[PDB]
RNA sequence: AAGUUGACCGAACUUGAUUAUUUAGAGGAAGUAAAAGUCGUAACAAGGUUUCCGUAGGUGAACCUGCGGAAGGAUCAUUA
RNA sequence: UUUGAUGGUAGUAUCUAGGACUACCAUGGUUGCAACGGGUAACGGGGAAUCAGGGUUCGAUUCCGGAGAGGGAGCCUGAGAAACGGCUACCACAUCUAAGGAAGGCAGCAGGCGCGUAAAUUACCCACUCCCAGCUCGGGGAGGUAGUGACGAAAAAUAACAAUACAGGACUCAUAUCCGAGGCCCUGUAAUUGGAAUGAGUACACUUUAAAUCCUUUAACAAGGACCAAUUGGAGGGCAAGUCUGGUGCCAGCAGCCGCGGUAAUUCCAGCUCCAAUAGCGUAUAUUAAAGUUGUUGCGGUUAAAACGUUCGUAGUUGAACUUGUGCUUCAUACGUAUGUAAGCGUAUUACCGGCCGGUACUAUUACUUUGAACAAAUUAGAGUGCUUAAAGCAGGCUUCAAAUGCCUGAAUAUUCUGUGCAUGGGAUAAUGAAAUAAGACCUCUGUUCUGCUUUCAUUGGUUUUCAGAUCAAGAGGUAAUGAUUAAUAGAAGCAGUUUGGGGGCAUUAGUAUUACGACGCGAGAGGUGAAAUUCUUGGACCGUCGUAAGACUAACUUAAGCGAAAGCAUUUGCCAAAGAUGUUUUCAUUAAUCAAGAACGAAAGUUAGAGGUUCGAAGGCGAUCAGAUACCGCCCUAGUUCUAACCAUAAACGAUGCCAGCUAGCAAUUGGGUGUAGCUACUUUUAUGGCUCUCUCAGUCGCUUCCGGGAAACCAAAGCUUUUUGGGCUCCGGGGGAAGUAUGGUUGCAAAGCUGAAACUUAAAGGAAUUGACGGAAGGGCACCA
């Protein structure tokens, strides 16, 4: 539908799909430069912080269970987030103002399921690689 | 069809195949010659002289009797009109929607007519300055205008 | 207005067979289109048309078999060289056993299978099958 | 050789303007989540005043009313 | 563009051109084909990642090029540097100092701090490849080489062969969804046990190398699982895999999404098992494919997101047909047939000599296309080849176990460096070009006019003619078929044209009505409503009647009619200008198509400034109803409706459907025009006309019926011809839902507001057309003493 099928129209269909491609979701979301301003992920993968307190998010229902997460201020650029902790133990396991390495959680950043708002997933407390500490394999130092 | 109207009716002059018909004429082929400029003499556009011949000779198609047409024949003659003919007529058209519209205003539906038939004006200017029987320097001024088609 | 005379001359004949006409009147044969169905006559898919000659533009009758499913015009004339010619048969023609893209080569209106053992490029000038 | 006179390149700081970002703010006002609060029932059934639109005014709130439009209507309509 | 911007001119300056710099003139130069400005998480290119193609993303990174050494500036020597492993200063950081002063730049190789999600040894030698010096020999943290190294690629430990033990189906056969014997062409579980192999290690020596290490080569050692002991994820679905057992009880938690969990959990936590890939695999971010969800190939826009309210209109994009096409004669050539190479007629497809053949004079153009040229390698494509294979590598192989300058051949060809530019073939397609009262061609070759200069006037000078290499114009009156394609079921314009239409403007004019008053009769009611009340009767109302006056609105006729670009348009009559259509052996000749920007019009309401001011009537004020009622209902009313002169620019401005063009079907009506109906038919007499009748015909518009149609359907002669990802051209718009047509900037406006127009955050659905139930101020048709 539409598009000029002339000999010369090359200059129309470039200038088109430039126009046009600023209303796709996915390609403007790269190209505008809130993977730093926006995002409290330094544009990355992972980030490291300090945490201040543990909290009790209240799942959205059907589901009904507060959800138990942390809320961290990563030391990139000082911003404050709140971060979700699985596996449960976890808790008993962190003692508070421990430096914690922190990543995401898998939706391409938004978030997830019955956890609103909370986007980011704890992986290393204190060097010792939370997921191993869980089962045991690596243990928390008391120092 | 219609450049500036939406009604697409067709409606034409059908020329026939054979040529060289009238087979039954009274005078010379080319003494057309002195009657197109004889009625050229009186003021008439190549378009009343393509009819009011039509009737009274009567010849069919210039072009076929003759070698060329009746534009061509005049300034041949040497008639030629100052500003051609369907320049002429669109013109003087125009003309008289400006002087209708400066006694009757509060008209705007003869004032759209004058867009349309200014906005045609400028095509068959802008094409007969190309094909050089208009010279460039050649515009629609509408402030001296009615003292050309009058 | 006709921005094409091969468009208007081949969906009128692939309208008038998809209801299995057994002759098309088509409007107003440049040499063009005629040498384009004389490449279709050639190959079986038309019958010996007749090119009725009023002095204005002309008009044709052409017979016809049924032997035709899809003979339509690309437009724009793509210029086609010798190496790029199959990426034009690939995804174009049902399968590499039958089928024409008709060209217009340097030398004349012909198709895909003279064009390539002659070796000529050109423009596409449409397609039948 | 020092030193010098005049030009020319010109760092640099001081001031002004110009941008291009980031940030503190009394108060104000919108949004979202939060169903489980209050008040009424706006809409969907002829949702009990058919609805919607543009535009103005009015009203605790959904809303109301005028003027014009549309059917996405509750009439494709039978009335020489 | 003062303070060089664009050019001229003379200069200076430099190695040299040049506004590079100066002085004087000129006013240029770039621009919607995107200049200028901004951003860049930008060093450019070779190349890299990923796909069937078309492609998207990346390239700090070993190769070429640029660039720079804390920040800027300056500069010396030098053929070469605006050099910083050179200097000078300023700025910022640091250093030593006996207080006077002196020196410093690791974005060289190592190393330390720091920042960080994020990156190794303060090792060894110039044997290699080359570079430099006075130069066989010196130097070179260039370079090679070990140590770290799960970035990434390649080849592959974690068993194998049998025996009985217990065991399966199957093979023969008693027998046949029962059953024995040879249990067996079977495989498992066996700390039964007993055997065969072995590299993993290990260790002499060796090869290795600059000296080494490792691998390869290796004399001695080295397997019985209890060990030389493989783990990472998952077992509801998507997705290959226990409806296992205990635990907990919408808890703990799990889950990418859908979903699980509420004292039986196939989803949690564990046990017992199982399934995937395997020295691996899981997670996070990015990116490609998936994605026909960015659509050139290849989408969508009636209703799901989406045709600008309307039409003009420049840039742009697209544009009708037409020109030497072939025929014969042939022969060369697949089998009387087939020319597919060519040759002979359409008056001359370029003039000479050479022995059909070469030098040779002469080439309308561009795009496209053929084959070329031309240019880095690595990569890539990939030829060849037993590094044992492999990814690699550019070697190697042979006679041959040899003696043996004793041989043999390597070390391809291409995408790429896609395009530009050049050479050559072609001349289909597509533009431009030419000859108009001829500054047309050859000719009238006339000498009327030419231009010029090297050969000879012994040498050298004067008188001056010819060939004049060439170049202007010919004695112009004569010899050239002496030159203008069609006229588009394209457009435009015309017409002695006949009309036609609620089209627009201005006057004029009519109709009843609704008021409001004036008379007169009447007598107590009247408005209204679900019931009311407010309200009108100082009775003279209501009603009846004649009236006068004013402002509105143009009924009925009124349609599935018409006109108009759209919004819109209805009393006659006059005047004004314009329009479609039909007709046309009229005229011109491609003038056309559509469209950013920009223009003109744009219901209602709202706004200004006057003139009006009946009806109606937001707002306001009362009366009811109601739990409430700022509402519906009822009364007087205000802004407004009205007219003028401006503004505004939006509507469900809808057909929720852009415009020009071609095609594709029935059936019936009507608007307009044309043409044959002595079809009728009004009467001057029939005729001329008018009315209709059927019969045609244009442009349609309605209507209904179904496609060889299409679509998710509803449905639509277009919303079809969107084949088998299709192609007539042009333009606008959408990319899940919200937040939001908000914020903000800009622009328009007197204001109201209009045209532009995000993100944060949130969300697993929102939506369309249809189906069954629900069976309600939904109509229809029926039933019952639980009516």
């Amino acid at each position: 539908m539409g598009k000029p099928r002339g000999l010369r129209t090359a200059r129309k269909h470039v200038n088109h799909r430039r126009d046009q491609r600023w209303a796709d979701k996915d390609y403007k979301k790269a190209h505008l430069g809130t993977r730093w301003k926006a995002n409290p992920f330094g544009g990355a993968s992972h980030a490291k912080g300090i945490v201040l307190e543990k909290v009790g998010v209240e799942a959205k229902q059907p589901n009904s269970a507060i959800r138990k997460c942390v809320r961290v201020q990563l030391i990139k650029n000082g911003k404050k987030i709140t971060a979700f902790v699985p596996r449960d133990g976890s808790l008993n396991y962190i003692e508070e103002n421990d430096e914690v390495l922190v990543a995401g959680f898998g939706r391409k950043g938004h978030a997830v399921g019955d956890i609103p708002g909370v986007r980011f997933k704890v992986v290393k407390v204190a060097n010792v690689s939370l997921l191993a500490l869980y089962k045991e394999k690596k243990e928390r130092p008391r120092s | 069809g219609r450049m500036h109207a939406p009604g697409k009716g067709i409606s034409q002059s059908a020329l026939p195949y054979r040529r060289t018909v009238p087979s039954w004429l009274k005078l010379n082929a080319d003494d057309v010659k002195e009657q197109i400029k004889k009625l050229g003499k009186k003021g008439l556009t190549p378009s009343k002289i393509g009819i009011i011949l039509r009737d009274s000779h009567g010849v069919a198609q210039v072009r076929f009797v003759n070698g060329n047409k009746i534009l061509r024949i005049m300034k041949s003659v040497g008639l030629k009109p100052d500003i051609p003919e369907d320049l002429y007529h669109m013109i003087k058209k125009a003309v008289a929607i400006r002087k209708h519209l400066e006694r009757n205003r509060k008209d705007k539906d003869g004032k759209f007519r004058l867009i349309l038939v200014e906005s045609r004006i400028h095509r068959l200017a802008r094409y007969y300055k190309t094909k050089s029987v208009l010279p460039p320097n050649w515009k629609y001024e509408s402030s001296t205008a009615s003292a050309l088609v009058a | 207005v006709r921005m094409n005379v091969l468009a208007d001359a081949l969906k009128c004949i692939n309208n008038a067979e998809k209801r299995g006409k057994r002759q098309v009147l088509l409007r107003p044969c440049s040499k063009v289109i005629i040498k384009f169905l004389t490449v279709m006559m050639k190959h079986g898919y038309i019958g010996e048309f007749e090119i009725v000659d009023d002095h204005r533009s002309g008009k044709i009758v052409v017979n016809l078999t049924g032997r035709l499913n899809k003979c339509g015009v690309i437009s724009p004339r793509f210029d086609v060289p010798i190496n790029d010619i199959e990426k034009w048969t690939n995804n174009l023609l049902p399968s590499r056993q039958f089928g024409y893209v008709v060209l217009t080569t340097s030398g004349g209106i012909m198709d895909h299978e003279e064009a390539r053992r002659k070796h000529l490029g050109g423009k596409i000038l449409g397609f039948f099958f």
